[PDB]
């Protein structure tokens, strides 16, 4: 959220491990207009392993 | 039908995620939860 935004030719990537989130805090810096999720919901994104 | 509950409220249109089921945000949480219960069907509309 705080970096140059990239393009969809040469998209960024980044795989989180061994750390913990805080999705509460990342819902408020965007407005979201659309979420298609499959096999799971945000408010599952929210809590879990 | 045995009984028919409307619930009806002012909310912007650029605003539908807010109200999918499955969303984590504020609206959900403190203002605003379906029954999902029973045969539902929330619609969006313009007033004039
Ligand atoms: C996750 O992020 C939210 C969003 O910042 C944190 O909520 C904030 O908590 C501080 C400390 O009490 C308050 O001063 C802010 O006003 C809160 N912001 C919002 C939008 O509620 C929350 O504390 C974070 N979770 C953890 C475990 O730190
Ligand atoms: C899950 C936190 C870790 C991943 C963070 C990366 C990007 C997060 C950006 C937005 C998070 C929104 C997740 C749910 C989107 C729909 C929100 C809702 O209307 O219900």
């Amino acid at each position: 959220f705080r970096e140059r935004a990239p393009t969809i030719m040469q998209y960024k990537r980044e795989v989180f491990t061994r750390c913990n989130y805080n999705l509460s805090l990342l819902l408020s810096l965007v407005q979201v207009d659309e979420f298609v999720c499959d096999k799971i919901t945000p408010e599952a994104l929210a809590t879990g392993c | 039908y045995s009984s028919l509950t409307v619930d009806w409220f002012a909310f912007p249109y650029a605003w539908k995620s807010y109200l999918a089921i499955g969303s984590a945000d504020r609206i959900v949480r403190f203002n605003y939860n379906q029954d999902y219960s029973n045969p539902s069907c929330r619609i969006h509309s313009k007033v004039n």
